[PDB]
């Protein structure tokens, strides 16, 4: 009870007439709120997983991935990628990470080979035409196409790396042609003893085992935060929720507050109002672009008026400059509470009476023990 | 007299943040020491007047 | 010619209307 | 494809008085009735700018360091961009704007431009109103590509009779580009207007390069208008500004004049 | 590694990929119950989610 308090923070287990400051009140969030302008620029995955002809392996395509929201709730909630693995990121996270570049690297390899694209993996694909760092922070994506990729005769247009001088680094894409020698003599003209083209084409027929089937392999990357971060998750948002103490996000700025319609007019550049010292007063709202007051929710010290401890037990207690509607939040039962321009004061039963004052509450009242 | 203060100290040094107050109490009594100064100096401008 | 941050300010006890009573 | 002319000499500079221009809104925070001491780049009150003007005609390449404020009183669209880079010969990445008709392009990639490089009112070339080109050969890296409505468009003013003031400040903090404008009428022959408004940020870009140097863009053996262009320099500076009961910028102080 | 390590692989040792939420100090997680990564209910002993 609020004598216990006073006798707490005065240490004492009896406690002297007057009037004694305690523990400081303040009005909680009823909840959180999250604001950010409704998403627009979402990523042109389609242009990656929906594209209509894929590469070949050997000079498998690159596209360059910028300004755009990498958003992944269309992507990683459908079960269509048969594999679908993240190397140095949990692929739910990803909604809550920044990147800086994207790129999407767009090829078909053979099932039996998808194996190979993980990082640190070996087999001719791995070796010669397509390598991830040892350290890919990103993820590989992949799903079968059978389908889609498949030819009735073999899809011999799809064409891999069947030979390379030396094993690769990371990203290397190789375009040449040239033959490649197996044996210790040089290889002259377009064929000879131990000369090899490079390459050669995949038989992908509707007939395959789960294995000599196509798979539509995509692998997302990114070199991270060295620079602004110009690709990042949909950042989320929820409803707004108005004359309540509440926890505020808006566009990044955070506080706790009481968010109430503004009569201020910003002109259109500005996103949040300040006072005199410097403090946030007001905020726009992303999505509807209208402008909230901002004011913090109800706080004061919480004084407790006693007759001394062996005269009486009874107390009132007195909440500085807080209003009586807004009390009740934390004696809620009330029954005798008078709004006095000190503050809401509880437990003190109002007397018309002027009598000499005894102990001061403010601004003309004072307390008394008396009949 | 001058205008009567009085300051949560942790609501000024800490607004909102349970982090920030679980550090401040490695520096004991001061957020007491500071109210019963500003304390005496609001009981001696009712005094004064 | 004359509350945020957990800073307050509190009234005298006497009003400008006692104030203008004693004098 | 570069169309040279190096018929002119590097004439030296004109220089004048730039009273109290170029101050801009330093942040998207809103204040009412209040004096704020920002410290930030900002052209110094009453510095001398250089001063160029378009047989009339000027195109010169300058630096850009720390940040430049640009203007020019015009009429009829005669100017429509810029160049800004470090090497500007494809060892790096540069930065085009251009306005045309209505529209901006604001694009980065690894151009290589000319020694005197520019777009005309296009009218043959490969054909009318040929596009966003004839300042380089092929960009080829062109990570970062943003386009907009009418960035520097006309207004009325009677059909514009007056030279209408366009004014910009190019900018760059922690890897963004920062732009800030305003359009101003006045009645003046040639030199800036005495009087006081602020420039408020028209839009900004993430591009985060090098940057050191640049050169407008402007149209026409051949025949054209003339007008004017000026060029400042950003200095670190304290100015206190002074926000109206509407928030706008009404007036400043150079804390170092 | 000369007395852990194997030729082909020590595959007793074991680490915790999954966790809804991260463990308290000095706690231990000895749940062999499959982690429902996608929203779809896994009330079995595999599937992709
Ligand atoms: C490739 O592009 C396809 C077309 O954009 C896309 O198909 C779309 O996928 C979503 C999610 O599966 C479907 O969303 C709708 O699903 C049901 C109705 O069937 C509703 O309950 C939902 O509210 C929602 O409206 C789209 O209907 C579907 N559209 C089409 C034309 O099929 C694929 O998901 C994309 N695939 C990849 C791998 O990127
Ligand atoms: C964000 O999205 C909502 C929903 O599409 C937009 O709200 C609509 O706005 C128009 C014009 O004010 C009204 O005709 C509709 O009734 C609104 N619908 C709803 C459900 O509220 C809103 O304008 C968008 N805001 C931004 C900043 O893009
Ligand atoms: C405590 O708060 C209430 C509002 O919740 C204030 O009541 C308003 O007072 C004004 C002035 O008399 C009236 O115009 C309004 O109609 C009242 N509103 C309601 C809902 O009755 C009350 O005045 C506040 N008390 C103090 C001393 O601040
Ligand atoms: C313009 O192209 C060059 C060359 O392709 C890019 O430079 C590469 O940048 C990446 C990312 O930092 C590095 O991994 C490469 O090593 C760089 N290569 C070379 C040869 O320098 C440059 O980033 C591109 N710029 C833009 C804006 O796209
Ligand atoms: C701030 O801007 C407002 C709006 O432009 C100005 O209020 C206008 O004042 C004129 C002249 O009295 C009236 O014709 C308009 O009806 C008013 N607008 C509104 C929305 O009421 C105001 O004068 C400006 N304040 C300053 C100091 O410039
Ligand atoms: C309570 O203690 C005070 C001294 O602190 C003493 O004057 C008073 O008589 C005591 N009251 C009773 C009821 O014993
Ligand atoms: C006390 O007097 C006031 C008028 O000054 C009146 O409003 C109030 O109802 C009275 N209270 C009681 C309990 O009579
Ligand atoms: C301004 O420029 C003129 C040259 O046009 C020069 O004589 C003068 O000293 C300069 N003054 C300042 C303060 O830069
Ligand atoms: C320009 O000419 C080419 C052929 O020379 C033609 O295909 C193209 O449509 C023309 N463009 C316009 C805008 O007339
Ligand atoms: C303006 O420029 C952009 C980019 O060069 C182009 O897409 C647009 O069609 C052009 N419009 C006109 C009217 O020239
Ligand atoms: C350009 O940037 C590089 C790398 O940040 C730096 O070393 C170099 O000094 C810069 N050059 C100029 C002229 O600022």
């Amino acid at each position: 009870d609020p004598l216990s308090e006073t006798k707490c923070t005065l240490k004492s287990f009896t406690v002297e007439k007057g009037i004694y400051q305690t523990s400081n009140f303040r009005v909680q969030p009823t909840e959180s709120i999250v604001r950010f302008p409704n998403i627009t620029n979402l990523c042109p995955f389609g242009e990656v997983f929906n594209a209509t002809r894929f590469a070949s392996v050997y000079a498998w395509n690159r596209k360059r991935i910028s300004n755009c929201v990498a958003d992944y709730s269309v992507l990683y909630n459908s079960a269509s990628f048969s594999t679908f693995k993240c190397y140095g990121v949990s692929p739910t996270k990803l909604n809550d990470l920044c990147f800086t570049n994207v790129y999407a690297d767009s090829f078909v390899i053979r099932g039996d080979e998808v194996r190979q694209i993980a990082p640190g993996q070996t087999g001719k694909i791995a070796d010669y035409n397509y390598k991830l760092p040892d350290d890919f922070t990103g993820c590989v994506i992949a799903w079968n196409s059978n389908n889609l990729d498949s030819k009735v005769g073999g899809n011999y247009n799809y064409r891999y790396r069947l030979f390379r001088k030396s094993n690769l680094k990371p990203f290397e894409r190789d375009i040449s042609t040239e033959i490649y020698q197996a044996g210790s003599k040089p290889c002259n003209g377009v064929e000879g003893f131990n000369c090899y083209f490079p390459l050669q084409s995949y038989g992908f027929q509707p007939t395959n085992g789960v294995g000599y089937q196509p798979y539509r392999v995509v692998v997302l990357s990114f070199e991270l935060l060295h620079a602004p971060a110009t690709v990042c998750g949909p950042k989320k948002s929820t409803n707004l929720v108005k004359n309540k103490c509440v926890n505020f996000n808006f566009n990044g700025l955070t506080g706790t507050g009481v968010l109430t319609e503004s009569n201020k007019k910003f002109l259109p550049f500005q996103q949040f109002g300040r006072d005199i010292a410097d403090t946030t007063d007001a905020v726009r709202d992303p999505q509807t672009l209208e402008i909230l007051d901002i004011t913090p929710c109800s706080f004061g010290g919480v004084s407790v008026i006693t007759p001394g401890t062996n005269t009486s037990n009874q107390v009132a207690v007195l909440y500085q400059g807080v209003n009586c509607t807004e009390v009740p939040v934390a004696y809620s039962t009330g029954s005798n509470v008078f709004q006095t321009r000190a503050g809401c004061l509880i437990g003190a039963e109002h007397v018309n009476n002027s009598y000499e004052c005894d102990i001061p509450i403010g601004a003309g009242i004072c307390a008394s023990y008396q009949t | 007299s001058m205008t009567k203060t009085s300051v949560d100290c942790t609501m000024y040094i800490c607004g909102d943040s349970t982090e920030c107050s679980n550090l401040l109490l490695q520096y004991g009594s001061f957020c007491t020491q500071l109210n019963r100064a500003l304390t005496g100096i609001a009981v001696e401008q009712d005094k004064n007047t | 010619t004359l509350k945020f941050n957990g800073l307050t300010v509190l009234p005298p006890l006497l009003t400008d209307e006692m104030i203008a009573q004693y004098t | 494809q570069c169309v040279n002319l190096r018929t002119r000499t590097q004439l030296p500079p004109a220089y004048t008085n730039s009273f109290t221009r170029g101050v801009y809104y330093p942040d998207k925070v809103f204040r009412s009735s209040v004096l704020h001491s920002t410290q930030d780049l900002f052209l110094p009150f009453f510095s001398n700018v250089t001063w160029f003007h378009a047989k009339r005609f000027d195109n010169p390449v300058l630096p850009f360091n720390d940040g430049v404020y640009f203007a020019s009183t015009e009429k009829s669209n005669i100017i429509r961009g810029w160049i800004f880079g470090t090497t500007l010969d494809s060892k790096t990445q540069s930065l085009l704007i251009v306005n045309n008709a209505t529209n901006v392009v604001i694009k980065v990639c690894e151009f290589q431009f000319c020694n005197d490089p520019f777009l005309d009112v296009y009218y043959h070339k490969n054909n009318k109103s040929w596009m966003e080109s004839g300042v380089y050969s092929s960009a080829n890296n062109c990570t970062f590509e943003y386009v907009s409505q009418p960035f520097l468009m006309d207004l009325e003013g009677k059909q514009g009779n007056f030279k209408n003031l366009r004014e910009f400040v190019f900018k760059n903090i922690d890897g963004y580009f920062k732009i800030y404008s305003k359009h101003t009428p006045i009645n003046l022959v040639r030199d800036l207007p005495q009087g006081f408004s602020a420039l408020e940020p028209l839009v900004d870009l993430p591009i985060g390069i090098n940057i050191t140097r640049f050169q407008t863009l402007l149209a026409l053996g051949w025949t054209a208008g003339a007008a004017a262009y000026y060029v400042g320099y950003l200095q670190p500076r304290t100015f206190l500004l002074k926000y109206n009961e509407n928030g706008t910028i009404t007036d400043a102080v150079d804390c170092a004049l």
